[PDB]
């Protein structure tokens, strides 16, 4: 209901970054606050009443403004500040409060190279009739990267899908995990199970594999 | 953890969503309970709120559809939520203003970890729990085929092992289930015990499987 500007930002660890928040009414009695939100967690109040920082919290961040317009600096962005911020307004005393939009910070590091795993499907899964492959790039950065399937050096489509974890709190880079996903029959059909990882972290194509049995 | 949230997980439309939030210790606050939730890749949308004089406020949409209220023998709040749609699958949190005030977000310094609820037609399933064992060194946890997506919950050696941990968000496999993994790195030295504990509430799924090379 509040105005959150901008809807994203990124900068490098180190850099002083600022977030605003706009409202329509005046805030009541100084109550404006900024939480800050991590993946899978709940939003955490890092500052109250425009500009007090709650315990524990780095002096990096501050706030300021009054009335309708409100500012949150972090003065040195970390990896462990990705997050969703949003402010958070009363206007009166009845039940005029409400949430900003929230504001996304994202952090720019050096291109650093992930760490490539493969896992074959687990016997407890083969006593069923299916068949799951999964391959793991670890700690890389930027987020960019291709998977691709080879069984048998034939490369497979639709069958796979992947899910990435948000940055890392301390080294700032994502971790990613692929799955392939083959019947049973399917898979005892075939012999070398590859993963091969295009990133920009890499001289080449990094490809990791197995034989089954 | 302090706030305590409890709920049912999935929720077939046209139900009543009956949510609790236990302050599980005791404090010396005379505290105020409020009410948000935040719908799957959205911002925060305040729902209610109860004062520390147990005076309850409701947001402009809730307050045709939404009951708040404390039981204090028990330090349970609850929100019930009647005539569920897709519309109300979101993660529904509680938080804790430190003022007693029952109509306020600039202040919520404590906050439950959120339950998830999801409001669909489709089926509860547990699922099945498979080991991604070692060929650093990295092992894991396949957490496949089930729905709905959350409340689910991984922890590693029944929570002493935290460093190093990724848990993927999950993704929605063409089967219409959920599939999940959670990986973490190791020194090649694995001689020592790693169980992996998933717990899936709407399913009543608690398996501790052990991932041996």
């Amino acid at each position: 209901q509040m105005t959150q500007s901008p809807s994203s930002l990124s900068a490098s660890v180190g850099d002083r970054v600022t977030i605003t928040c706009q409202s329509i009414k005046s805030v009541y009695n100084n109550r404006l606050g900024w939480y800050q939100q991590k993946c899978g967690k709940a939003p955490k109040l890092l500052i109250y009443e425009t500009s007090i920082l709650t315990s524990g919290v780095p002096s990096r961040f501050s706030g300021s403004g009054s009335g309708t317009d409100f500012t949150l600096t972090i003065s040195s962005l970390q990896c462990e500040d990705f997050a969703t911020y949003y402010c958070a307004g009363g206007f009166d005393r009845s039940g005029d409060t409400t949430f900003g939009q929230g504001t996304k910070v994202e952090i720019k590091r050096t291109v650093a190279a992930p760490s490539v795993f493969i896992f074959p499907p687990s016997d407890e899964q083969l006593k069923s009739g299916t068949a799951s492959v999964v391959c793991l790039l670890n700690n890389f950065y930027p987020r960019e990267a291709k998977v691709q399937w080879k069984v048998d050096n034939a490369l497979q489509s639709g069958n796979s899908q992947e899910s990435v974890t948000c940055q890392d709190s301390k080294d700032c880079t994502y971790s990613l995990s692929s799955t392939l996903t083959l019947s049973k029959a399917d898979y005892e059909k075939h012999k070398v199970y590859a993963c091969e990882v295009t990133h920009q972290g890499l001289s080449s194509p990094v490809t990791k594999s197995f034989n089954r049995g | 953890v302090q706030l305590v949230e409890s709920g049912p997980g999935c929720v077939k439309p046209s139900e009543t969503l009956s949510l609790t939030c236990t302050v599980s210790r005791f404090s010396l606050i005379g505290y105020a309970i409020t009410w948000i939730r935040q719908p799957p890749g959205k911002g925060l949308e305040w729902i209610g709120g109860i004062s520390s004089a147990a005076t309850t406020f409701y947001s402009s949409w809730a307050k045709s559809r939404v009951t708040i209220s404390v039981d204090t023998s028990k330090n349970q709040f609850s929100l019930k939520l009647s005539s569920v749609t897709a519309a109300d699958t979101a993660v529904y949190y509680c938080a804790r203003d430190p003022r007693g005030y029952g109509a306020a977000l600039d202040r919520l310094d404590l906050w439950g970890q959120g339950t998830c609820v999801t409001v669909s037609s489709f089926s509860t399933k547990g699922p099945s729990v498979f080991p991604l064992a070692p060929s650093t060194a990295a092992l894991g946890c396949l957490v496949k085929d089930y729905f709905c997506e959350c409340p689910v919950t991984v922890s590693w050696n029944s929570g002493a092992l935290t460093s190093g941990v990724h848990t993927f968000p999950a993704v929605l496999q063409s089967s219409g289930l959920y599939s999940l993994s959670s990986v973490v790195t190791v020194p090649s030295s694995s001689l020592q015990t790693y169980i992996c504990n998933v717990n899936h509430k709407p399913s009543n799924t608690k398996v501790d499987k052990k991932v041996e090379p």
